[PDB]
């Protein structure tokens, strides 16, 4: 079971977005972007936006740019309970998944509610956003992200101090700060290594 | 919300936190499904004069790249460096 | 009796079981169908191919410690012995020297798998 | 601002040391482990009883299209094809001619509902609210060929539908 | 006690039912047994209940008729069986029901629903809804030649 | 009688397939996060029998979650023949159901059904959750409609 | 009158396996905030008698590559032998008294290891060999700390016997003077049934389902019959070690509703376990077991050849 | 919610029961309203054996008492 050579071999969903890109207008191009990292739906409209809106020299309104990091952030606590759970249940712990995919749940309804879709919103455009939110979510919004540390808590109850939990990810997959910049790596796969870096900070946007 | 006493005080005890302080299924404290109709504002350029087009034009603002070089003192780097982050005072260590 | 009697029912059910599940159920066999699994490709090589074993130390190990409780089970009957004292100095004797050899094996990297 | 996430020296006093032995030796971190399970097994679960109880949605929900018309049973459509210039996935098929009463409608209209995205732009784009997605979501068919719409299907989901659509759309057109 | 409580609150379920037989049909169509308020009750049949004290998505709900456009839905029930009147207020897409906000009536919107009728001789069947583009020459019937 | 027989033989065994329809571990793109959320609290799938199993040897019904690219298609058809039968084929939004988005591409299949049989054809961008357990419903009633032993009496 | 015997042991124990499935489905749900099954059969009371129906009418597939008979041999011993560990255990009577009960339950455990084996190289395929070996470790790994753990507490009831563990534990569980071997016993077991966090022969999320990826229908049902047989057998097994039920002669149902209430949590503790926590790495297993317990397990079973003879306590031979 | 996982329990609770109760009945069904003779040993086995021959009908578990001194 000791691992030789890993061989990755892709292309199972080459779709040929790219090229397809090429027979649309901008705006028909947007939705593509939603079917990107299909789990962080809004923050890939986003990059074809400000990319868009860069091009285009102009700017998005005040709102629609808080709008944008309010549900930029929401997007990447979906991404995170996804990526932290089904890591987790990969590696056998399977009632993380549950507790949290309910809490991700939720979040689709601000998803569905502002947009009219759960997932696919389409809802970050170049210059700003396709319509402004509904009254009374904020509201919502505010009653979800009140209850939600208590439920990292006992995700964290789960696994953090789990000595199961750290025999399978102590020492595992280490990398060092030296090869993750030559390797192309970026975001979390940077950090955990010490590098000190994230563009929210350095280069930010909105 | 219908647990009995007993039931919340055994849960309670077992996670070790309060949990009917922030429970995950919702209740009342949700909005109404129903709300009364909006009345949205107007953009900065809702306006009857002095709002002429070629003013707020962005896009004519876009102009081609300026060539710095061609084929047809004191060393510089792209930007300045960058300065180093400071500890969080919030949390500096989990 | 009882125990052969008690054997062969519950292996005979077994296999009734499985009659039933062979021929009751309707069958359509074709290649693809019964083609061995592997997510979706075909397999590259015969399962038959060694399989490298990274134990090995320690499954050989498992033989001679295997047979070692072999010699302890017999452990609560030599407690009715009138010589209690050879007894026990011998039964502590044994197991410190199993011990021992743990000792030896854990010390000398033994138990660590060829990488 | 940053902060460590895994940068902390354990304390070598005798307490600590014995702590830590007790935890290894007595398992009291995976016991605590099984006490938020036990939490969990009497909390109220948060399922639901389909098809009997409905996850909630609002009137933004972009659903299965219809074809909607005016009180007097007019069409609204009248054969622009902005629809069709900006649906995404090229899933509308249009042609039109003059009525024999002279007026500006389709011929054909049909939704190939296994191209569509759901995207709502078509609606973004009728200027007469003619095409609309409304909150349908369930008609999963038994063939592919259900789900190829002509002009007949979407204008009988729009008679179908219209109660809800209309409704749905007087709470939401102050945000359009 | 609260345990006898719970227990009083279990047999009032039978009552609230109208008794053992009525408690049953609901456990073994539906699979719950709660009791709510009566909202209102379709042309079809299907009734739809509510209860503000259950958490927000069980706080609303429909027994679906036993029968409906001549089809037997003892057993078999679907979503697609509620009408658009009741579907906004079962969705909570709106707060008020159709008793208290009815829909605005029109001539030509369906005085009676229709599930999927997918899989049956009703089914949708597409094809073209356009005429015939290119007219053939039809030769003569004399003969001349 | 042989006939009354028969049909309450099938509703034992249309009754037995329906209410254990276990789903291969399969998935492809967005689609399988919304297949992912009626497997989760709110819609809890299992609680009408219905339990992922990786093996497709153990699976009753594929669900085509996702788009089906030419690269893809005969690992999907693979498994699918590996599918112990009777099984099932549910086919889940508009890539899986005809190419969707990605209709015209050089490199996608337009509609699964061009590979294998389907039952269903869940539509959407993605399906809601609650749109596909709809359509895994429309399987069960469907399965119930089934008339093996009643046919094979007339044979 | 002993062949009626017999079927009033193995009808109900199949009757209690197909029933722990539906519990274990709710039980994990209630654990994960969902219900289970609840909809076939009124508190999904049917759902296992629809699985069960389902897949011995499903078609069983014979692999290409598979060595037939090898292949079918395979579940018959599983189910086979899952169903022979019961007839010693004393409920309070045994079916079958023996003298070296214990041991005969240690080896038929030794050979039940074989249908994991054998099902594993007769299926012929990649996944199917990597589950067969991983058995291989684990039962290395378990298996002498198990046979030792036994020995200890045995040196406090004197005998081999089953029945005899009742006799020893009339003032006293067993737990009290050994819970150290409790502990460690009870881990075993989750190893000896190949349950979380140490299912590892199947480990689906590593190999789809490891040593039974190409068994379906009936035979694949043999072997889900097999493992959750053994569940139970080694719970009623602890139950009988640790927490011994006193047992009157005159009213002998008393002890059976005493020991079948300890019986059925110990299986839900196993259930519960399953929802807690991740799954160890296979050579993490065999390092649990050779560096933590063996030691432990060593020094206790000196500890408990010593204690008996110095405070003059040695049990009775018979 | 948590108490309708209690059904499921107690059937597979009353047919874990079953085995039991059953083995402890038919024991007594067959040796005359008493427990099962236990013959661990040899000595058990011949004085089981012995009362075999005493019973008169071949049955080790009918007992002779008094009465069967004259
Ligand atoms: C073998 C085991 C099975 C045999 C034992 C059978 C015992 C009878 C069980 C009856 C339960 C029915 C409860 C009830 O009346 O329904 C209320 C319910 C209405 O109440 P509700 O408005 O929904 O609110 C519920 C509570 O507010 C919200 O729920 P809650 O969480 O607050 O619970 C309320 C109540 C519910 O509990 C009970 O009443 C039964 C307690 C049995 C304990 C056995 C363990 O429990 C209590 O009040 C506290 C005492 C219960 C003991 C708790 C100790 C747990 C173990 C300790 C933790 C460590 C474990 C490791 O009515 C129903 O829906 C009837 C449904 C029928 C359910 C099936 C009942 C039969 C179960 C099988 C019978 C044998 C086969
Ligand atoms: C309860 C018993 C459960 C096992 C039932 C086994 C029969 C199942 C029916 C079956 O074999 O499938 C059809 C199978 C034929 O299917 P096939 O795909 O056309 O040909 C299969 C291979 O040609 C031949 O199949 P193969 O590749 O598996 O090799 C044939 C056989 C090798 O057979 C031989 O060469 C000589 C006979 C072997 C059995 C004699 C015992 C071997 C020495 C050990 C001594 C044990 C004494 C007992 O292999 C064995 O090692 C048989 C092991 C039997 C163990 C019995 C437990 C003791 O057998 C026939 O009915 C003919
Ligand atoms: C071995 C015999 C095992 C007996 C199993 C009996 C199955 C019971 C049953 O059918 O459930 C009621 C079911 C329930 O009906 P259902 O399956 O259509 O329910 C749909 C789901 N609800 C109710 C939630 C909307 O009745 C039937 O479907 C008829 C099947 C009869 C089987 C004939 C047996 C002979
Ligand atoms: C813990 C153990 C659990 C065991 C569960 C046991 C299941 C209990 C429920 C049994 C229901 C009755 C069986 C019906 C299922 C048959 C599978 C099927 O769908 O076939 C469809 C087939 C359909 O065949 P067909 O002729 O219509 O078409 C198939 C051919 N082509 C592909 C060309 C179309 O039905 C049959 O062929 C025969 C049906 C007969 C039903 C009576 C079964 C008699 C059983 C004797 C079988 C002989 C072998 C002996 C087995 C042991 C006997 C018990
Ligand atoms: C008078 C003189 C007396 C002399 C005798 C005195 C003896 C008593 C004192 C000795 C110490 C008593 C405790 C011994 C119990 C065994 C302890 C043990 O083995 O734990 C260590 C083991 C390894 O832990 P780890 O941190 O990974 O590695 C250590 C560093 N190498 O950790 C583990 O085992 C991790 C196990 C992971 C799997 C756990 C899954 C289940 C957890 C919940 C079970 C709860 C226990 C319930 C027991 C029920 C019993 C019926
Ligand atoms: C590779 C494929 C394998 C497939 C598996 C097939 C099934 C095999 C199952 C295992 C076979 C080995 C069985 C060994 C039984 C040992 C059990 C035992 O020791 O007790 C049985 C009994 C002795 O009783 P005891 O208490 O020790 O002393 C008498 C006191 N009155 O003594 C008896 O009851 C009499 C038993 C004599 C007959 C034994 C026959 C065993 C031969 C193997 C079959
Ligand atoms: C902390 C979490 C750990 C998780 C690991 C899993 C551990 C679960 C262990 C479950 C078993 C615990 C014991 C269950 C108690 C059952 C009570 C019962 O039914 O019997 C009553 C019993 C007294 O009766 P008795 O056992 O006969 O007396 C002993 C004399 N021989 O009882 C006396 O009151
Ligand atoms: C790698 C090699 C390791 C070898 C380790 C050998 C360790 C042996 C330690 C000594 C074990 C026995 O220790 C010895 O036991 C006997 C009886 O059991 C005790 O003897 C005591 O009880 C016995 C009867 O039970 C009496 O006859 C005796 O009068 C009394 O003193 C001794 O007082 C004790 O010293
Ligand atoms: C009488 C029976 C009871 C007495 C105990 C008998 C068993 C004794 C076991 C071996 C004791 C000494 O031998 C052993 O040497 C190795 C050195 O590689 C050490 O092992 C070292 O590396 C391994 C793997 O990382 C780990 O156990 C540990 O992190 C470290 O200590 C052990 O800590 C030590 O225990
Ligand atoms: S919803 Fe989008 S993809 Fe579908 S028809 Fe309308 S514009 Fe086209
Ligand atoms: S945009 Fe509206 S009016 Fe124009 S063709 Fe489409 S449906 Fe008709
Ligand atoms: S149908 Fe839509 S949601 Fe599903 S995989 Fe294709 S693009 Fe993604």
């Amino acid at each position: 079971e000791m691992v030789r050579k890993c061989d990755p071999h892709i292309g199972l969903l080459h779709r040929g977005t790219e090229k397809l890109i090429e027979y649309k207008t901008y705006l028909q191009a947007l939705p593509y972007f939603d079917r990107l990292d299909y789990v962080s739906m809004m923050c890939n409209e986003q990059a074809y936006s400000l990319a868009v809106e860069k091009l285009l020299n102009i700017r998005p309104p005040p709102r629609a740019q808080w709008i944008r990091v309010l549900f930029g952030e929401i997007t990447r606590l979906l991404n995170h309970i996804m990526a932290v759970t089904t890591h987790a249940l990969d590696i056998g712990a399977m009632t993380p998944f549950f507790w949290m995919f309910e809490e991700r749940e939720k979040m689709f309804e601000f998803y569905e509610r502002v947009s009219g879709a759960r997932m696919h919103a389409a809802y970050v455009r170049p210059g700003g956003v396709h319509q402004d939110l509904p009254l009374g979510l904020m509201d919502d919004i505010y009653e979800f992200s009140k209850n939600f540390s208590l439920r990292i808590d006992e995700l964290e109850e789960m696994l953090t101090n789990n000595r199961i939990w750290r025999n399978r990810t102590v020492d595992i997959g280490i990398v060092t700060a030296e090869d993750a910049l030559n390797y192309g790596f970026s975001g979390v796969m940077l950090r955990g290594s010490g590098i000190q870096w994230d563009l929210r900070k350095t280069q930010p946007y909105d | 919300a219908s647990a009995t006493r007993f039931i919340q005080w055994l849960r309670n005890w077992a996670s070790g936190r309060d949990l009917q302080a922030k429970l995950q299924l919702r209740y009342q404290e949700i909005s109404k499904r129903t709300q009364p109709p909006p009345k949205l504002p107007v953009g900065p350029s809702h306006k009857l004069s002095n709002n002429y087009y070629c003013t707020r034009d962005g896009r004519r603002e876009a102009m081609p790249p300026s060539i710095v070089m061609s084929s047809q003192k004191k060393a510089v780097s792209p930007a300045p460096p960058i300065k180093r982050w400071e500890l969080s005072q919030d949390e500096p260590y989990l | 009796m009882n125990l052969m009697l008690a054997l062969l029912t519950n292996f005979t059910l077994a296999t009734l079981l499985v009659i039933i599940a062979f021929w009751l159920p309707q069958l359509n066999v074709y290649s693809e169908k019964t083609s061995p699994y592997e997510c979706g490709f075909d397999p590259m090589g015969s399962a038959r191919l060694p399989f490298s074993m990274k134990f090995f130390l320690v499954a050989i190990t498992f033989l001679l410690f295997d047979l070692e409780i072999a010699l302890l089970l017999p452990l609560p009957w030599a407690s009715q012995t009138a010589n209690l004292n050879t007894m026990l100095t011998m039964a502590l004797f044994l197991i410190i020297l199993l011990a021992v050899s743990l000792a030896y094996e854990w010390t000398q990297k033994g138990l660590e798998w060829t990488e | 601002t940053y902060k460590y996430v895994n940068l902390r020296e354990p304390s070598m006093d005798m307490k600590s040391v014995t702590d830590r032995a007790a935890q290894t030796l007595l398992w009291t971190e995976l016991i605590r482990g099984l006490g938020m399970t036990l939490s969990y097994l009497f909390r109220e679960p948060a399922t639901i009883n389909y098809p009997f109880e409905k996850g909630p949605l609002s009137p933004r929900f972009r659903g299965e299209h219809a074809l909607r018309r005016y009180p007097s049973g007019e069409e609204r459509c009248i054969a622009c094809k902005l629809c069709e210039a900006v649906c995404p996935a090229q899933a509308i098929t249009i042609e039109a001619e003059p009525r024999a009463d002279g007026s500006r409608r389709t011929t054909r209209y049909d939704i190939d509902m296994t191209k569509c995205i759901y995207c709502g732009f078509c609606q973004e784009a009728c200027p007469v609210d003619a095409i609309v997605e409304g909150p349908n979501f369930e008609f999963s068919t038994e063939t592919h060929e259900e789900l190829l719409y002509n002009k007949e299907k979407l204008l009988n989901n729009g008679d179908k539908w219209e109660a809800e659509i209309a409704a749905n759309i007087q709470a939401d057109y102050l945000y359009r | 006690m609260e345990l006898l409580q719970v227990l009083k609150r279990g047999l009032q379920q039978v009552s609230g039912h109208g008794g053992l037989r009525g408690y049953l049909r609901v456990l073994f169509r539906a699979n719950d047994v709660r009791v709510g308020t009566l909202v209102g009750e379709d042309k079809y049949g299907n009734k739809y209940y509510e209860d503000n004290k259950q958490f927000f998505g069980r706080h609303r709900w429909v027994i679906y008729t036993t029968e409906m456009n001549g089809k037997n839905t003892f057993w078999d029930v679907d979503g697609s069986m509620v009408p658009p009147e009741w579907h906004r207020w079962l969705h909570c897409m709106t707060d008020d029901p159709p008793t208290v906000k009815p829909p605005t009536a029109r001539k030509f919107i369906w005085t009676n629903h229709k599930f999927n009728l997918s899989g049956t001789p009703q089914q949708y069947v597409p094809y073209s809804t356009t005429r015939k583009k290119i007219q053939e020459w039809v030769p003569p019937s004399t003969p001349y030649k | 009688r042989g006939e009354y027989v028969v049909a309450k033989l099938d509703d034992l065994i249309n009754w037995a397939r329906r209410s254990s329809l276990w789903p291969m571990t399969f998935g492809l793109a967005c689609c399988a996060v919304e297949m992912m959320h009626m497997a989760a609290p709110r819609y809890d799938m299992d609680r009408f029998g219905v339990v992922f199993r990786a093996s497709p040897r153990q699976s009753d019904v594929m669900i085509v979650a996702g788009t089906l690219t030419n690269k893809m298609a005969p690992a999907l058809r693979k498994v699918y023949d590996q599918m112990p039968e009777p099984r099932y084929v549910v086919s889940m939004g508009s890539c899986a159901n005809g190419g969707g988005y990605y209709h015209y591409s050089y490199s996608v299949v337009r509609g699964c059904d061009r590979i294998v049989p389907v039952d269903i054809y869940v539509p959407g961008c993605p399906p809601t959750a609650e749109a596909l357990l709809y359509g895994i419903l429309q399987l069960q009633k469907k399965i119930k409609r089934e008339k093996r032993l009643r046919i094979w009496y007339r044979r | 009158m002993f062949m009626i015997n017999i079927l009033m042991l193995i009808i109900p124990i199949l009757l209690a396996v197909a029933f722990l499935t539906l519990v274990e489905r709710k039980v994990l749900g209630y654990m994960q905030l969902r219900k289970g099954p609840n909809v076939v059969g009124p508190y999904g009371l049917l759902q296992p008698i629809a699985d069960a129906i389902k897949l011995f009418i499903k078609e069983p597939l014979r692999p290409a590559t598979s060595s037939a008979s090898m292949f079918i041999l395979a579940p018959i011993m599983a189910l086979g032998l899952a169903l022979t560990m019961w007839i010693p255990l004393p409920m309070p009577y045994p079916l079958i008294n023996m003298n070296l009960g214990v041991l005969f339950m240690l080896a038929m455990s030794s050979l039940a290891v074989y249908s994991i084996l054998w099902s594993g190289w007769a299926s012929n395929s990649k996944y199917a060999l990597i589950g067969a070996l991983r058995a291989v470790a684990q039962t290395i790994s378990y298996e002498v700390t198990l046979a030792i753990i036994l020995l200890s507490v045995l040196l406090m009831s004197g005998s081999f016997t089953l029945s005899t563990l009742i006799t020893t534990q009339e003032q006293m569980w067993l737990i009290l003077p050994a819970w150290p071997l409790a502990m460690m016993w009870f881990i075993s077991t989750l190893a000896e049934t190949n349950r979380a966090p140490f299912d590892l022969t199947e480990g689906e999320s590593e190999l789809v389902s490891g040593f039974n990826v190409e068994y379906a229908a009936g035979p694949f049902a043999l072997f889900f019959m097999a493992e959750y047989a053994n569940i139970i057998m080694m719970n009623i097994f602890t139950a009988i070690l640790f927490l011994g039920t006193s047992h009157n002669p005159h009213m002998p149902e008393l002890y059976t509703i005493n020991f079948t209430i300890k019986s059925l949590l110990l299986t839900m503790s196993f259930l519960w376990i399953r929802a807690s926590y991740p799954r160890f790495r296979y050579d993490q297993l065999m390092h649990l077991l050779w560096k933590n317990f063996l030691p432990l397990t060593l020094a206790l079973c000196m500890w408990h050849v010593s204690l008996p003879i110095l405070t003059s306590g040695i049990p009775p031979q018979t | 919610m948590w108490f309708e996982v209690l059904p499921g329990i107690a059937v597979m609770g009353v047919c874990l029961f079953i085995p039991g109760m059953a083995t402890a009945r038919i024991h007594r069904f067959s040796n005359g309203g008493k427990e099962k003779r236990v013959a661990h040993y040899p000595y058990q086995w011949y004085l089981m054996e012995r009362d075999r021959r005493v019973s008169g009908v071949n049955r080790s578990y009918v007992s002779k008492g008094l009465e069967n001194i004259d």
